[PDB]
């Protein structure tokens, strides 16, 4: 094995000869984003996942909360045209899309 | 003018100095390290040598009794025997046909060549490192060597150089050490007096040429068979003979960090951790007056072609304007990327050129030709030999920069999710305030 | 028989240690540090003498101009004057009148002596411990020479002994330490090649016989008076005789511990600190059978006189009956007395008298004859004489016995102050248990 660090061996009388690696992979960078990961996971190949993973969690989170608050703001929007027997307003129905789509 | 710095403790590292004085032109130092040695500080335990059993021949005293004498010698054994008949080739001698004796002796002694074929046994502990550094700036050549500890100062050509003492205090020795002819062994021996037969210290002496002797072989003598003249023994084998076939490695093949081991004295070599600070002093004679030196506006970077290699396989080209022609000195504010010169020779065409190495896909650094300063940003494919025989000359940083491609695609989407969050935010507060209004 | 005992590291401390084999009657050693030494490991730094200035004749040159030439000498100062007009005895020379040149010249070097007068600079660290003690016990008596750490094992009359490493790392070099013929100084010296004039180290040399040398005195040549020659120069004087004047203090009168301190080599002897902890293995000859030993039975301690001195100030005596006469192995299970002899002749007269020395108003110890057992107790006055010129004998303890004077008073008080509490207690409890069950 020869890591990016180096080693050396001695065979026989000879001198020993010290052989280095070199950063060397299989992907391309500076090209769509399926390619940089790859090219990053030739190097390291132990954090690029790990990175990845907790960066796509977090996005998941911010995109939930936010639809989450979307919903909640709609539905305190619209909850008191419930609490009494009034209409529905074709103005706000149609920004705001509610369950009765005709029906009250 | 008193300057600092640290530099890397690996050799043939090109590290280059930039000092800017403010009444004067920048200038850049060259500094390599050739040559280091690790000297620890040795203690003599014990010596350790082949032994060699003297026997005096046997004194058959008959028609009488023989009674054993107490020596002072290095396990020293003795006994007298009843009823020996003893045989020689004319005839047998001694009369007297029971009334016989012998007396048998023998004792261990330092073998006649331990001044040639020995082992030591060291304790070791302090090390102290040695080094032999080469600078050059200006015109000024010359190696020099120097001790690495903050109190040895050498001047080069009028300027003091005070090399500081080493970042860590790490030593491929331990506490306890054997050293034969030129391998050095990481052994635990046994304490002085109280060595087991058959193993390695059976015999020892506290120096070569001492006279006390401390030897523990087991040597037991035996009756001779009837009729023969020849004090039979028997005795445990060497333990120094023994050691020698099966030792076991060695730390001329296990030192860590590739550094080689050597002998008389014990010394380790070019051996590469942490850093070394350096302390400067400079005369007024080494700087240019900044009317001099030309003068340099509109300096831009360009990027030809890069390929992160170990050697230097960047291309950069300068362009600027200038009055007069001249000589600046070349330098790279940052480590992700190191120049191959330290001088440029300027010109009135406006265009020079560049040699760097970096490690990072997306290197982005700052560069400055005397006065002048510039930004450069590349992009870099990586290379296809998978293996080169000699060292990087990079700093080895990987992680690219800020305006790289891929962390350009992670601002944009961040960028597109925080304005998301941000319309869900208003949205939600426009609708809290109008049914707080209420 | 593997045993283990830890024993004072005072010179002349008669230490004695108990040895109760199950199967053997008991045994007493006495072990004695005759004397200590403390050797630190040194690393010669550089050496420093007083300098010698040298001064060739002047080169006058009549009708013409000389010109300086630079050499590699320490403090080489050359310097070319004109228009001079020297004379002589019998008249003057150089017939041109204004157009001559004398040529001046000065260096330093090493003075002649100083290979007899010169004073070191080492670098102290790690020192290491060596003693002289002496066992006596039985019919065995002999002085050993050992080292004190744990890897050194000496053999006195078949037994075994390992004095294990010092409690205590305590030294009393600093780090830097300069040497003069037979004192020891606790300095700090400047680093090689940055001496200043005038001070200690104005010129270093890095061995005695080293080619090399540092020399930096300020030596500054002027211009000759008229009609001379005299070759006029200035220098600050040597600064090994301002450093010989003003050294200050030394570390002979200084060291703490009361232990001298001695060069050639450098040594620090009889210094008092710590324990030292000793291993043993004793052979099965040494002890005696049992059924060899007499048997004591009823045992008495009764105590004639007291007196808590530095001297052994104590008479005690022993009552006992016995079946047959010979010898046993006196012994004190408390460090609170020190008893004088280790073997007491047991006769069938049964009384025997033994010497101690104590240190506290009211001793209570336990002690062992062969193996018999005992208390004894008994009341000290204060001894008259202010000063003494020995070492005290006893182990400086002081707190007395739980049944002396003081103790019983304290605990009589605390009996009646305890029983009023409880009688109170019970009162109140009473009283609060009447009126609950109301
Ligand atoms: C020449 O040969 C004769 C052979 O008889 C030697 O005579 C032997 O001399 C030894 C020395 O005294 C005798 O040993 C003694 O034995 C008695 C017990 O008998 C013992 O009590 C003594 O302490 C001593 O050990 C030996 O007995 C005797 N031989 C006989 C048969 O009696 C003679 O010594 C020889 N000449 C020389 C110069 O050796
Ligand atoms: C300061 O001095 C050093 C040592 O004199 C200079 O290094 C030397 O540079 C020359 C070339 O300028 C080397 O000569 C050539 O070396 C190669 C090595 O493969 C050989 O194949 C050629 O035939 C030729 O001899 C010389 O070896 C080299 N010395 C060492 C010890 O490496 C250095 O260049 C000087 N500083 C400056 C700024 O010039
Ligand atoms: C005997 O005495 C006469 C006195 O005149 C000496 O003549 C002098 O010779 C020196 C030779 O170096 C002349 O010095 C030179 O002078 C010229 C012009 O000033 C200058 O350019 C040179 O650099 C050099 O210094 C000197 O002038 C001359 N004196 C005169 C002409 O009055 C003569 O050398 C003596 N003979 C000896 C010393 O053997
Ligand atoms: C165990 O052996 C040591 C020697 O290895 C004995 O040391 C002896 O100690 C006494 C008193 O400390 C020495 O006597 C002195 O002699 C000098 C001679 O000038 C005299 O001036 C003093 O007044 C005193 O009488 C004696 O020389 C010395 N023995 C030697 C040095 O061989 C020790 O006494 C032995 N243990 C016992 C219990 O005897």
């Amino acid at each position: 094995p020869v890591p990016v660090d180096g080693m050396e061996y001695h065979w026989g009388n000879n001198d020993p000869v010290r052989l280095w690696s070199q950063l060397t992979t299989e992907g391309k960078p500076h090209g769509w984003p399926h390619q940089i990961v790859q090219y990053y996971y030739g190097l390291y190949p132990a954090a690029t996942v790990s990175a990845v993973v907790g960066m796509s969690l977090l996005a998941l989170i911010s995109i939930f909360a936010s639809c989450y608050m979307l919903v909640a703001a709609r539905s305190k929007c619209l909850t008191p045209y419930a609490l009494t027997p009034g209409a529905a307003v074709p103005w706000t129905l149609g920004i705001l899309c509610c369950a009765p789509r005709a029906h009250a | 003018y008193e300057h600092s710095t640290v530099m890397p403790n690996v050799v043939g590292f090109p590290y280059k100095a930039h000092i800017e004085r403010p009444g004067y032109s920048p200038l850049t130092l060259q500094m390599q390290v050739v040559e280091t040695s690790l000297e620890p500080t040795l203690n003599l335990e014990y010596i350790t040598c082949e032994y060699k059993t003297v026997v005096p021949s046997p004194y058959v005293k008959c028609c009488g009794a023989s009674e054993c004498s107490t020596k002072e010698k290095p396990d020293y054994q003795c006994k007298v025997y009843t009823g020996v008949y003893p045989f020689m080739w004319g005839g047998a001698y001694c009369f007297c046909d029971s009334e016989n004796t012998q007396l048998s002796e023998a004792y261990v002694d330092r073998s006649d060549v331990c001044r040639h074929d020995h082992a030591s046994a060291y304790k070791a502990h302090t090390a102290s490192l040695k080094a032999k550094v080469r600078v050059m700036y200006g015109n000024v050549n010359q190696t020099v060597d120097v001790y690495v500890n903050g109190d040895h100062a050498v001047t080069i050509g009028g300027t003091q150089f005070i090399f500081g003492p080493l970042s860590s205090a790490w030593t491929p020795f331990d506490n306890k050490i054997v050293v034969y002819k030129d391998e050095v062994f990481n052994q635990d021996f046994p304490p002085y007096g109280s060595g087991q037969p058959g193993r390695f210290g059976d015999i020892q002496s506290r120096t070569v040429e001492s006279n006390d002797l401390y030897a523990n072989t087991a040597l037991k003598l035996a009756r001779p068979s009837p009729g023969m003249v020849h004090v039979p023994y028997t005795q445990t084998p060497s333990g120094f003979k023994y050691w020698l076939k099966e030792k076991g490695t060695a730390l001329n093949t296990k030192a860590p960090f590739g550094c080689q081991i050597k002998t008389n004295p014990v010394r380790a070599m070019n051996c590469a951790v942490g850093n070394i600070p350096v302390s400067m002093n400079l005369p007024d004679s080494a700087f240019t007056r900044i009317v001099e030196a030309p003068t340099i506006i509109d300096l831009t970077c360009t990027v030809a072609t890069c390929t992160h290699s170990s050697d230097f396989g960047g291309v950069l080209t300068l362009t600027y304007k200038t009055d007069k022609n001249g000589d600046c000195s070349v330098h790279s504010h940052s480590n992700v990327a190191t120049l191959q010169e330290a001088t440029a020779k300027v010109k009135t065409a406006g265009k020079v050129t560049l040699h760097f190495s970096t490690a990072s896909a997306s290197p982005s650094f700052v560069v400055s030709l005397c006065s002048a300063r510039a930004t450069c940003s590349a992009s870099c494919e990586p290379p296809k030999d998978h293996i080169v025989p000699y060292a990087a000359s990079h700093s080895n940083v990987v992680f690219p920069d800020m305006s790289g491609t891929a962390l350009s695609w992670v601002q944009k989407i961040s960028g597109g999710l925080g304005a998301f969050a941000i319309g869900a935010i208003l949205v939600l507060v426009v609708v809290t305030c109008i049914g707080l209004r209420r």
